[PDB]
């Protein structure tokens, strides 16, 4: 992996996974 | 004669990807012509019309997923043959990708163009009929995703083989899929067309994330 | 005409790798770079045409410092890169294979293009199939054609990795015969491998790497002599 | 003992496959607010009765495929094992588990989704106890009666379609792909169990085994891919 | 105390890779199984084993045609195999899985699950290990343990499958102390590996195949002379 690959799979995704709940 | 290697084999995929995604998506809503019209007041045999001719609430949601997913995935079998880095290693450079990555979206942008507004209406006013400000602008910023992703995707089609494919391919699927759900919040909302600029930073993106190594620091 | 890498190193994760390789090649001579697995032959290989990044050193052509230029320009410099595996264009016609090379070949111009490919498939005893999909070749066959891709850029340096990956000895000296006849036109080739046996056969000098040292600068004739080489 | 092996990878997964994607499920439900209140955090195993059975594949599948890819499971098998005595192992660790879904249809999901809409204060799922019984003038809810006395019945079937695949055709592919088939025929459940439910209750006319169809339609796939082939 | 596998053949959907080979071994020898590569090599040897199923002949061990019979009792009826690649359990000490075989030898006592353990432990001299994990070894400590769970399942013929594929030669002498070892034992152990000119320095029958054809066998001396094997 990377430092940066195990980092951005995290808050790109929890930015997606919030914004769902947002018009849910 | 190399972009005309990559357009008749991305349109070989781009298909292939399309029937999957318009079929996966029929039993999305043909269920919903049975559990709703139980629950919901939604009659049975005007389906054949409904269903039917119900496809552009779809299918003006679908060409931006598949000319990018279609690409996507068969430059993931490109890349983890070892057949870009014998041509990557040849004189070309990488602008040969982004080059036909804009080609065959025109395949594309024409058929979201002759959707969002000449097969809209043959639906929405021969179909809407039985036979039994709160402007959107919502089209343009729809269009013009067409001509954005492909612009953006070739460069996040690494492999880095020690990991997979699909976690390689996993930022791209998921970073689509939160440009493509801001510009539904940003649609039911209320500051509208302050959302142009949501449009605008993934085109910076698309920019800054193409040339990342031609440049020094 | 001449490569000169000087003090290569790599580093990752705090740790090291690569530390005082000084390799050059030549226009004409064959230069291994074998050694033991792991202990970076790769590492080096792979900082000589940079897939990987290079950490600190540099590699000039003739007084042309192109290490910070990645494999986007040392290709419109002169040297070539051959992968390891099946490298070849997929679904696609072996003579419209060799036109794909000549697109971007502008200082040649475009009506000897339609004919050195004619000349070019000759040499290399491909002519025999001209329209044929890249499906339906063998591990032999194939091999006389991803070589003849990166010959078709008119490099100076052709770059191989592991051309005897695991086939029948009749076919060693099937590319033995290859090797040695794109060393007369005054094409330097280095070349990386595991087969140690037969790599000390095509050579005229080599290398070695031991965990980042440099224990073996010359011939081969020095290999059955020195002693640290356990 | 190894077979307090497999029983141990299978079990180290489908706590950490269900941990992360419960809460997964947990923290997309902060739409009520669309802020002292834990209604995510009151109502956690009121998914798990119907959110784990996809999870029941999604890392009984991981998970063990992190057991076979590593060329492992072609040891056991070459090592006295038969494929039912390493098929009776994964029943030998499902029975801690399909009692451990077996508990929060009784006593600790509905106890605490009783008082969950109730907390909030500024298909009727009751137990398998109370609502025996409960239906006796039939309707839809002598359907999600009977689809809630074997829905843990699916948990076991569901380790018995992830080894079924793994010894058949999906044995010899990169990790990636066991996640996709892993997740497409757990994604599935849910365009199934919301069909067949609605379907016996309008067209079949035994209406009470409207339920059981979903997992018996993965039964004949698992009674297919392991009698077939060899 | 001999196997004979006559007549082996074999079709990939209606196109033919092995057909009509035929070998003889007996106890105490060391038999080679060479070839070109996609030809012959691996769906010989696989099929002999059991990976793949038959599609004709016989596998005769002792009078015992074993050819309907699958992996998973060939290792209970006295054949040994053993991967490619790593293929130690590597979440498991090193003591449990040097007597993970041995659970699975029930015409055995209790006290005797030391005997083989603690024999076969310090034979191989790496008894000072008792407690390790499994991803704490190196490559050549790595094969050491490998082959320790392999006697252990106490078989009659072991099938190696190519041990030196991927180290440096100044270390494949220690190897052939432990294909001599074995050797040593009586019992016969079957190699295939792609390096042709390694191989004849230990083996004693040496049968080469190419196309699905049995070609040239016998003893090395005596197959360096014929035209059809080049
Ligand atoms: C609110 C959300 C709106 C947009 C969010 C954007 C978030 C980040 C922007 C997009 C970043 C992901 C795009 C692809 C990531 C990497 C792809 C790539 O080109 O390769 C490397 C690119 O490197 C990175 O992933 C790091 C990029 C950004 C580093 C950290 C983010 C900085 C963002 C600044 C502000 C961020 C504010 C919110 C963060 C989301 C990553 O892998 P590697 O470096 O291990 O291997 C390839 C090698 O590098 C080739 O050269």
């Amino acid at each position: 992996m990377s430092k940066a690959r195990r980092w951005v799979i995290i808050v790109l995704s929890l930015a997606v996974l919030v914004m769902i709940g947002i018009n849910m | 004669i190399i972009i005309r290697y990559l357009v008749r084999e991305t349109l070989k995929s781009q298909l292939a990807i399309l029937f999957i995604l318009l079929l996966i998506f029929f039993c999305q809503k043909l269920v919903r012509i049975l559990g709703a019209a139980v629950d919901g007041d939604i009659p049975a045999n005007l389906v054949l019309s409904l269903l039917g001719l119900g496809v552009p609430e779809m299918a003006q949601l679908i060409l931006p997923l598949s000319l990018f997913l279609g690409l996507l995935m068969t430059l993931g079998k490109l890349y983890t043959e070892s057949e870009i880095t014998v041509m990557h290693a040849c004189g070309l450079s990488k602008a040969v990708l982004v080059k036909a990555a804009m080609i065959l979206a025109v395949f594309t942008a024409i058929v979201a163009a002759v959707n969002v507004m000449w097969a809209g209406p043959w639906s929405s006013r021969h179909q809407d009929e039985v036979l039994a400000r709160a402007e959107l602008n919502w089209r343009i910023t729809l269009v013009f995703t067409v001509f954005m992703m492909a612009l953006m995707v070739v460069p996040l089609s690494v492999v880095n083989p020690r990991q997979g494919r699909v976690l390689s391919m996993l930022p791209a699927m998921l970073l689509y899929l939160l440009f493509f759900l801001i510009q539904t919040s940003l649609k039911s909302n209320d500051p509208t067309l302050w959302m142009w600029t949501v449009n605008l930073i993934y085109l910076a993106l698309a920019i800054v994330l193409n040339l990342w190594d031609t440049v020094p620091v | 005409a001449t490569l000169t890498a000087k003090n290569l190193a790599k580093a990752y994760k705090g740790r090291r790798v690569v530390e005082d390789v000084s390799l050059t090649v030549n226009s004409g001579e064959i230069v291994g770079l074998l050694g033991p697995n792991g202990a970076g032959k790769t590492t080096t290989f792979y900082m000589v045409v940079g897939i990987v990044p290079r950490d600190a050193g540099n590699i000039i052509i003739d007084d042309d410092d192109i290490s910070l230029l990645p494999l986007h320009a040392r290709a419109r410099r002169g040297i070539g890169y051959l992968p390891q595996e099946a490298s070849i264009f997929r679904r696609l016609s072996v003579y419209d294979n060799l036109m794909a090379v000549l697109q971007i070949r502008d200082d040649l111009s475009a009506e000897q293009r339609e004919d050195r490919a004619n000349e070019l498939m000759e040499e290399f005893h491909i002519e025999h199939l001209r329209d044929s999909m890249g499906q339906s070749l063998s591990g032999g066959e194939r091999r006389r054609v991803e070589i003849a891709r990166a010959l078709a850029a008119n490099p100076k340096f052709i770059l191989l990795d592991e051309p005897f990956a695991g086939v029948d000895p009749i076919s060693v000296i099937d590319i033995k015969r290859i090797i040695e006849h794109l060393r007369d036109s005054g094409l330097g080739v280095l070349i990386t491998d595991h087969n140690v046996r037969e790599t000390l056969a095509v050579c005229e000098r080599a290398y070695i790497v031991s965990q980042g040292h440099l224990i073996a600068h010359g011939t081969p004739t020095e290999i059955l002599q020195d002693e640290h080489v356990k | 003992v190894l077979d307090r092996y497999i029983g141990k990878t299978i079990f180290t997964t489908i706590m950490m496959t269900l941990f992360m994607l419960v809460s997964l499920s947990g923290i997309i439900k902060f739409v009520d607010q669309l802020g002292a209140g834990m209604y995510t955090l009151l109502s956690v195993p009121k998914d798990v009765q119907i959110f784990f059975p996809m999870a029941a594949l999604l890392g009984a599948l991981l998970g063990l495929g992190m057991l076979a890819q590593r060329s492992e499971l072609v040891v056991m098998q070459a090592s006295g094992f038969t494929r039912m005595q390493v098929a009776l192992s994964v029943m030998k660790t499902a029975i801690p588990l399909v009692l451990l879904t077996m508990a929060i249809g009784e006593w600790v999901a509905p106890q605490g989704e009783q008082m969950a809409r109730n907390y909030r204060a500024q298909p009727d799922a009751l137990s398998i106890s109370g609502l025996h019984n409960y239906v006796k003038y039939a309707g839809r809810y002598q359907l999600n009666m009977w689809s809630k006395i074997f829905q843990p019945l699916s948990v076991a079937v569901m380790m018995l379609m992830a080894l079924s695949f793994i010894f058949g055709p999906l044995r010899s592919v990169p990790m990636g792909v066991r996640v996709v088939t892993g997740i497409s025929f757990g994604f599935v459940f849910y365009v199934l169990d919301q069909i067949f439910g609605p379907l016996t209750l309008v067209y079949g006319i035994p209406p009470i085994i409207g339920a059981l169809l979903p997992s018996a339609s993965f039964f004949l796939i698992s009674l297919w891919l392991l009698m077939r082939k060899s």
